[PDB]
């Protein structure tokens, strides 16, 4: 008489890439290796506005110009992972015997898993930080239609 | 919808206690599905990921 | 998994769950009657029609 282990299953996590969601359709992604040095970013617009000449005596506004400045806004993302001290140690040591080998790849699997969790949870941050930037700048519809 | 038909299997999937599972059943009284699979993943390709 | 949060707040550590399901056993029974006379006839070999 026995008892049977029918199955063992592990949830598999699919990678999520920002550049492959349709949220990025509203964004233009440029990479900047050393953004950590930039103090401030800036974009400056210059616009010149035409007029209509009229027969009427009323004074006509002269040539007009408009200059608008925009600035960069920085965002920061942080994540924390914890690892056993027993686990990091056996990474260094070579496996002496078969049980010490199986216990070894069990350590490299765990350390690797933690790293995947760290880098993955960084992609969720891009998707959220972008999505939050919009909802911060999205005025409601009932205000917008009249104003358009 | 003029379908009224579905393709299915015509026979059950079988489970049998073989020599590896059988030895464990006698000695320890514990049986694990696909001892073949557990051994393939533990003793044969440990390096390989899932 | 988790999301890295721009808001300043303590991060959550990596976590895992382990959940166990177990079988249910079902029992089914039926009864069949075989006539005593019928069994005796089956046992022998027939000669007369």
């Amino acid at each position: 008489k026995f008892e049977v282990l029918l199955g063992v299953y592990t949830n598999a996590i699919q990678y999520v890439r920002f550049l492959e969601t349709a949220l990025a359709v509203s964004c233009v992604n440029t990479e900047f290796k050393d953004l950590s040095r930039m103090t401030d970013g800036k974009i400056q617009f210059r616009i010149s506005v035409p007029t209509i000449a009229h027969g009427d005596g009323r004074r006509p506004s002269k040539q007009r110009t408009f200059i608008v400045v925009k600035n960069c806004h920085k965002h920061h993302i942080s994540t924390e992972m914890e690892l056993s001290m027993l686990d990091l140690e056996i990474l260094h040591s070579i496996p002496e015997t078969p049980v010490e080998y199986a216990e070894y790849v069990g350590a490299v699997k765990t350390v690797a898993s933690a790293l995947q969790f760290g880098v993955d949870a960084l992609e969720r941050g891009l998707i959220n930080t972008v999505l939050s930037v919009k909802l911060r700048h999205a005025p409601p519809m009932f205000i917008l239609q009249t104003l358009a | 919808e003029a379908d009224n038909q579905i393709m299915g299997p015509s026979s059950y999937a079988s489970f049998v206690v073989r020599g590896e599972n059988l030895v464990t059943a006698v000695s320890y009284g514990r049986v694990m599905r696909t001892f073949e699979h557990f051994m393939a993943r533990i003793v044969d390709s440990p390096e390989k990921a899932g």
